[PDB]
C-alpha cells in the first residue's frame, strides 16, 4: 500500500508556491511460490514364451 | 411720512447699489488642482511598492475589489 500526493503549476489562490491539487493512492499484494519438477524414462519390454 | 425721508432714503439705496465686486475664478481654478495632485499623487508609493516587491506591471489596478499574493 502506498499513497502519493498530485500537485500542478501555481494555481488556487493567486499564490506562488505550487499547492496540493489531488492523491493518488495504490494497493496490491505480493505472492512467492516455488515448484519442482521431476520426469522419469522407463523402457518397457513385452514377449510371449511358451 | 414726508418727502425729505423719502428722497434720502432713495440716495441712500442708489449709494449702497455700487459697491465694486472683483474676481472669483481663478481661486477655484487653483483649488481644483491643488485637490487633484494631492489625490492622485500617493499612488506612486502603492506603484513603486508592486513593481519592487515581486508582481510584474499590468495587473496594477485600481477600485475595491479585495487583495491577493498576485495582484494588487
Amino acid at each position: 500500500d502506498n499513497s502519493v500526493d498530485v500537485r500542478s503549476y501555481p494555481n488556487w489562490e493567486r499564490a506562488a508556491g505550487t499547492r496540493i491539487t489531488g492523491s493518488v493512492r495504490t494497493r496490491g499484494v505480493v505472492e512467492s511460490r516455488a515448484s519442482v519438477r521431476t520426469a522419469l524414462r522407463f523402457n518397457l519390454e513385452t514377449s510371449l514364451a511358451g | 411720512f414726508t418727502l425729505i425721508e423719502l428722497m434720502i432714503v432713495v440716495a441712500i439705496i442708489g449709494i449702497l447699489a455700487a459697491i465694486a465686486i472683483p474676481q472669483y475664478q481663478n481661486y477655484v481654478a487653483r483649488s481644483e488642482g491643488a485637490s487633484a495632485l494631492a489625490t492622485i499623487n500617493p499612488l506612486k508609493t502603492t506603484v513603486e511598492e508592486s513593481l519592487s516587491r515581486g508582481i510584474a506591471g499590468s495587473k496594477i489596478k485600481i477600485g475595491t475589489t479585495a487583495s491577493t499574493a498576485t495582484e494588487t
